[PDB]
């Protein structure tokens, strides 16, 4: 019987899909047979690392549905996920609360 | 039954605290205020002068018979080489230190203080290693076993008999309750603790003359020795106790000296008393130290004796 | 006999001066320890790991190892509030035991859940009465809601080692995970390393020790 | 008891130190024979200082093209061979730190005598009383 | 009689057994209650690993005792 | 003991998981070797300096050869004696030096050669087996009075079988395993040979019960066989069990090692650039299970200690010695006799009673000792103690 290529490596993200995208995206003339697996592992690691902080935020905000504001918080509150997404803008993410100290009353 | 040999001790001077035989059954280290007497066995004595500023409470030999540690109330502890004078001055405590002992290898020394804490010192490099603050009371006795060197028991004046580790110093098991988890007037200070020869059972004496043997794996008492009249069971000093595993002994014995000059002998397996000695009644026996088939007893005076 | 006087004066004077130098304390009194000295004085004069990313990665790897093992079975799920900071327990000022942060933590961040056995209200009353009976007199009860309380006197987490202080640096909120209410402890203000975790009990004597402070836990 | 304990200090000063210095000094001529033969190329090997024989008649010509590998006074090397390290270079260093260790315990052990004496003066101060 | 089996994960199961049951019977009981095959588990009591062939009563186990179940985990 | 009392969840981990300490050596380390029990660490420094640290303090306890006879240049082998008393070492100074650790000022015995050394190995009696540089035969030095005797390219690594100490194994510089039967004193005939690769064998390790063997080829692979012996030391066969390698960047291996008795785990250290980690595979299935990730430099050597259960490895660029050990956290649950800690809110069930207020003679053996601990390490083995030297303490 068949056995999905993304299940032989303990991954959730599809490996046949990533392989077809690498093949038909015109990145190189030939694609190693283990490159899609590595890339899919890295993709699911990053998405889990951001979804975890998003869930932590949505829970510490007494909701139970991850929502764009929670992703904006999870990203801009980190320090390395902030450099990976320094140029992006997350639609409906608002901004991070911050007020300068020269402005706060004395 | 065990016959007497000779009361060689020097009963003149200040009061003596203890006398522990050397690990080869050859020497007797007795203490007096700011000095150490050394009796050979042969009949001769030598003397070592210390560097303390107060009378010291306990001293114990080294597994090679080449050093002596001493615990003086000047808040420091002094390890002196028997032949090359004083060697190291551990000066980290902030309270009168009481008891001391080091492990089978002489690689780390264990000190109990009134700071409500314990300290693990490094002998050779003279530096401190660890500090274990797990008491709100007077930590009066610490003891590592001889066959093992990984655990150490700790008794205080609040009943807490803790077990820690020499490698990392965490609390492994506590067999009793302090004031917060029992009726406050049920407390009973612990005087002297002692491991069995295989570190599986714990001998313990309290300030009501009882002598218990705990199964430190199950945490439950299994044997209790006592004097059926309560005349001197109630006591006030570190009235010596010890263990006597005879060479090819059937069942080892427990020995204790109460606030009289009395010394008892109980068969641990049967609890039936076998023999008692007195004076040979004059003063509270301050310490007993046994060995393969011998025993040195020291009363509150310079009164010193031994048996066989 | 010249040695007697000579070495006596030399060593004695040197040793007492050495003790004086080593004594930054107040030179408390005390005799030897063959005297039956209890000195049970009330006031004592003496004293008194990698990152979060590594931790979350190790936790997810362990949980997915469990989920890969699950093909052989339930009886294996984990308390979901694993995102807890590293703390420790040691002797404290406000009371005997206390909880010290092991690493510097920021503000508005989860620290630990206060976990114990769930009981109703009359059971809690009976239990606190019986504890007052046996000399416990140290309530560890916590109110989840009107008809349920957590009891951590005999079973619970190290969150039972956090003392009440008139000025807290940690608060306690009530999340609902899996549809059930639980008590989490958030960092109110920033907390540096080796700092005791203060927290306001709101009980409705006080060894507070705070600069500004009131004499009642009530 | 003590004269036996630290008369070995005098042993450690004199006897093994002169034997090892003589064994170290032999390597000078054992190096000089091979050096003068080599200067008249192949790396003069070791294994010729044992009794410092250098069993040879005329080293400038006994090494001559006829026989190359030191048939007599046999050094390990036949040619520029990396088989050995040719310990003839810096051989003294071994003996040098050898005698350096000699001198180190010498100073340490002299200090130990003084400490023993500092304790034994007090001994006869207590034994007189 | 009841004995306890404490799993690392935080779960304790209260198995019903008799002192005359073999340890193999105990492993079978843990399976038929929880579905864990006896081959993959590992039972520990009082610091000593319970030996595969012997019996429960060999270890003097009586009712309401607790003992630890660790898994011989793998890929 | 300290383990019987511990809970059997955090004490029965299968291998180290985090690094705890990082010894710094002033010289550069080249060889590591624990004592037969996890007591002493005999380091061989860069310039023949040989120190013996103690695992309770991590600071030196004895420097053999302080009087004389010490080593002068990089050391290449350190082998302890099963009791703990004697210690064999060999360096690039061509000399093999056996030290009696009851008088560690000077070497007890020593022999000299005509080439650098790769490794010395103990047999009991007193007889070692040595592999010399560039030579094609091993050496049996039964030096109770200093005699030496001899016994497919070259010979690099030797190792004696664990169960049958008469069997000897050796790997060649051309791919040949050669076995020997020490059926005599100084005459040994082979019993088996074969050639499994075309490159140099670099390591020959064997489990403690002769039921496994591993080989590190110069090719970037690790060959694991299941050896077995029989027939009065004549029956000998090999069955290929697994081959391990680095699938991503094809790095090379620097040293390999097994677990204690059944060898359920294989630990290897990588060699190429950007290689700072140790791999840990199983051996039954052969799948990767762990990667030790502590150091920041190429790691040369490895050593496992099963009593304290710690992995020790010396860096290459710096010269430090990192230690990965099992860590057990302090349990507050111990502070009282009945303080059981939970992780999640447990529910409570109550009997109808709770609302309604209101000789011994057990077997006791105090002189008997315990043979095996929780892990399964054999206690009661003779553990000789290195005598403390006081001369270097007064200053
Ligand atoms: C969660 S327990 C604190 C743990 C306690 N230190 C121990 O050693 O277990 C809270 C209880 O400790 C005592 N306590 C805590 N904080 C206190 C304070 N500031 N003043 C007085 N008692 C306090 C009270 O008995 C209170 O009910
Ligand atoms: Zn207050």
């Amino acid at each position: 019987k068949a056995k999905t290529r993304s299940s032989r490596a303990g991954l959730q993200f599809p490996v046949g899909r990533v392989h077809r995208l690498l093949r038909k995206g015109n990145y190189a003339e030939r694609v190693g047979a283990g490159a899609p697996v590595y890339l899919a592992a890295v993709l699911e690691y990053l998405t889990a690392e951001i979804l975890e902080l998003a869930g932590n935020a949505a829970r510490d905000n007494k909701k139970t549905r991850i929502i764009p504001r929670h992703l904006q918080l999870a990203v801009r509150n980190d320090e390395e996920l902030n450099k990976l997404l320094g140029r992006v803008t997350i639609a409906q993410g608002g901004v991070l609360p911050n007020i300068q100290s020269v402005l706060l009353p004395k | 039954m065990f016959q007497f040999v000779t009361p060689v001790g020097t009963q003149n001077g200040l009061k003596a605290t203890c006398a522990k035989i050397s690990p080869d059954g050859q020497f007797l280290a007795i203490t007096q205020g700011l000095n150490i007497l050394i009796y050979d066995i042969r009949t001769v004595s030598q003397t070592l002068v210390t560097s303390h500023a107060r009378p010291f409470s306990e001293l114990c030999w080294s597994p090679d018979g080449q050093c002596i540690a001493t615990a003086s109330d000047d808040f420091s502890v002094e390890i002196i080489h028997l032949s090359y004078g004083l060697l190291h001055t551990f000066i980290g405590h902030t309270a009168p230190v009481i008891s001391l002992t080091f492990n089978r290898k002489g690689n780390l020394l264990f000190t109990s203080s009134m700071d409500e804490s314990i300290k693990i010192w490094d002998t050779l490099n003279g530096s401190l290693m660890k500090t274990i603050s797990a008491h709100s009371e007077a930590v009066v006795s610490v003891d590592v076993p001889m066959n093992d060197s990984s655990i150490l028991s700790s008794g205080s004046y609040d009943g807490l008999i803790r077990i820690f580790d020499a490698e990392t110093g965490h609390c492994l098991k506590t067999l009793t309750y302090d004031k917060d988890w029992k009726r406050e007037n049920g407390v009973v200070p612990i005087s002297q603790v002692k491991f069995s020869e295989n570190a599986r059972y714990l001998l313990v004496k309290s300030l009501d003359g009882v002598v218990k043997i705990w199964d430190c794996i199950g945490g439950c008492v299994v044997r209790t020795f006592q004097v059926q009249p309560l005349e001197k069971g109630v006591l006030h000093h570190s009235c010596g106790m010890d263990f006597l595993n005879p060479e090819d002994g059937s069942t080892p014995l427990v020995i204790s000296g109460y606030e009289n000059g009395d010394i008892y002998c109980w068969n641990s397996d049967t609890k039936s008393l076998l023999q008692l000695l007195d004076g040979s009644h004059s003063s509270p026996v301050m310490s007993i130290h046994c060995f393969g088939n011998i025993m040195c007893s020291l009363a509150l005076n310079g009164d010193c004796c031994l048996w066989r | 006999s010249r040695r007697k006087v000579l070495e006596e004066e030399k060593a004695s004077d040197w040793q007492i001066e050495l003790n004086g130098t080593l004594f930054d304390s107040e030179l408390q009194p005390g005799s030897s320890f063959k005297a039956e000295g209890f000195r049970k004085i009330a006031d004592k004069l003496k004293i008194n790991v990698s990152s979060s990313r590594d931790n979350r990665a190790s936790n997810r790897r362990f949980q997915q190892d469990i989920e890969a093992q699950k093909a052989a079975i339930l009886l294996s799920l984990n308390q979901l509030n694993k995102r807890k900071k590293p703390v420790m327990f040691a002797r404290s000022a406000i009371h005997n035991w206390g909880l010290y942060a092991l690493d510097s933590i920021a503000a508005k961040e989860m620290i630990i859940e206060y976990v114990g056995e769930r009981i109703r209200q009359p059971v809690a009353e009976m239990r606190e009465k019986r504890y007052l009976k046996n000399g416990i007199g140290s309530s560890y009860l916590f109110r989840v809601d009107e008809n349920t309380v957590i009891d951590a006197t005999k079973k619970g987490g190290i969150a039972r080692f956090i003392n009440h202080c008139c000025d807290p640096n940690c608060t306690a909120k009530i999340i609902k995970v899996g549809g059930r209410r639980r008590i989490v402890i958030y960092a109110l203000r920033d907390i540096a390393a080796s700092e005791e975790l203060t927290y306001d009990y709101k009980f409705e004597p006080c060894l507070c020790g705070a600069p500004n402070c009131k004499g009642f836990l009530n | 008891l003590f004269k036996k304990k630290l008369e070995l200090l005098e042993v450690y000063l004199g006897w093994l130190d002169n034997v090892y210095t003589e064994m170290r000094k032999l390597d000078d001529d054992a190096a000089s024979h091979v050096e003068c033969g080599k200067e008249d190329n192949i790396c003069g090997y070791c294994s010729t200082y044992e009794r410092i024989p250098c069993s040879v008649e005329e080293f400038v010509r006994d090494f001559g093209s006829n026989e190359e590998a030191t048939k007599i006074h046999e050094v390990c090397t036949k040619w520029k061979c990396n088989r050995h390290l040719d310990w003839v270079s810096t051989n003294q260093e071994q003996y040098l730190q050898q005698i350096d260790s000699l001198e180190s315990m010498q100073e340490r052990l002299q200090h130990l005598i003084q400490a023993r004496k500092k304790q034994l003066n007090i001994q006869y101060y207590e034994e007189i009383l | 009689m009841q004995i306890f089996v404490k799993t690392l994960t935080g779960k304790t199961i209260t198995l019903e057994v008799e002192p005359s049951d073999t340890i193999e019977n105990v492993k079978a009981k843990i399976q038929d209650k929880e579905g864990i095959p006896p081959d993959q588990q590992r039972l520990i009591f009082a610091g000593k690993q319970l030996e595969d062939g012997r019996t429960l009563s060999d270890y003097n186990i009586q009712k309401e005792s607790t003992l630890h179940l660790v898994l011989r985990l793998r890929g | 003991m300290n383990i019987l009392l511990q809970d059997p969840f955090a004490v029965l981990k299968e291998h180290p998981e985090k690094l705890t300490h990082t010894i710094e050596n002033p010289l550069r380390t080249e060889c590591l070797q624990f004592s037969p029990c996890g007591d002493y660490l005999a380091l061989g420094c860069a310039n023949g300096a040989l120190v013996i640290y103690d695992m309770d303090t991590f600071r030196p306890i004895c420097v053999p050869g302080n009087m004389l006879g010490a080593h002068v240049r990089p050391i290449t082998s350190i082998a302890w004696s099963p009791d703990g008393r004697l210690l064999l070492t060999s360096s690039r100074d061509w000399s093999i030096k056996l030290w009696d650790l009851s008088k560690p000022s000077k070497p007890l015995k020593e022999i000299r050669f005509d080439s650098p050394i790769w490794g010395c190995q103990w047999l009991d009696r007193r007889l070692c087996v040595a592999t010399i540089f560039e030579e094609s035969d091993a050496y049996v030095i039964d030096f109770s009075n200093d005699p030496v005797a001899s016994l497919h390219g070259y010979v690099l690594v030797c190792t004696v079988h664990t169960k049958h100490p008469n069997i000897i194994i050796v790997g060649t510089s051309k791919g040949w395993l050669d076995f020997y039967k020490f059926h005599s004193l100084y005459q040994t005939e082979c019993i088996h040979s074969l050639k499994i690769t075309s490159s140099n064998i670099k390591h020959l390790i064997v489990s403690q019960n002769g039921e496994r063997l591993a080989i590190n080829c110069s090719d970037r692979t690790i060959r694991q066989y299941e050896i077995s012996i029989d027939d009065e030391n004549s029956a000998v066969e090999l069955t290929l069990e697994h081959k391990y390698q680095d699938v991503i960047n094809k790095l090379q291996w620097n040293c390999i090692l097994f677990s204690n008795n059944t060898a359920e785990y294989l630990v290897a250290s990588t060699h190429g650039s950007s290689a700072h980690e140790l791999y840990i595979w199983e051996t039954t299935s052969g799948t990767l299970v762990r990667v030790l990730e502590g150091a920041e430099e190429e790691l040369i050597d490895i050593n496992w200690d099963f009593y304290s259960m710690s992995i020790v490895s010396n860096g290459f660029e710096s010269g430090n010695v990192y230690v990965w050990s099992v860590v057990i956290p302090p349990k507050w649950s111990a502070l009282a006799p009945d303080f059981e800690e939970v992780e999640e809110n447990v529910d409570y069930l109550e009997k109808e009673d709770e609302f309604d207020e209101v000789e011994e003679e057990i077997a006791i053996d105090l002189r008997t000792r315990e043979q095996y601990d929780v892990r399964g390490n054999n206690l009661l083995v003779e553990r000789f103690t290195i005598p403390t030297d006081y001369t270097r303490i007064i200053k």
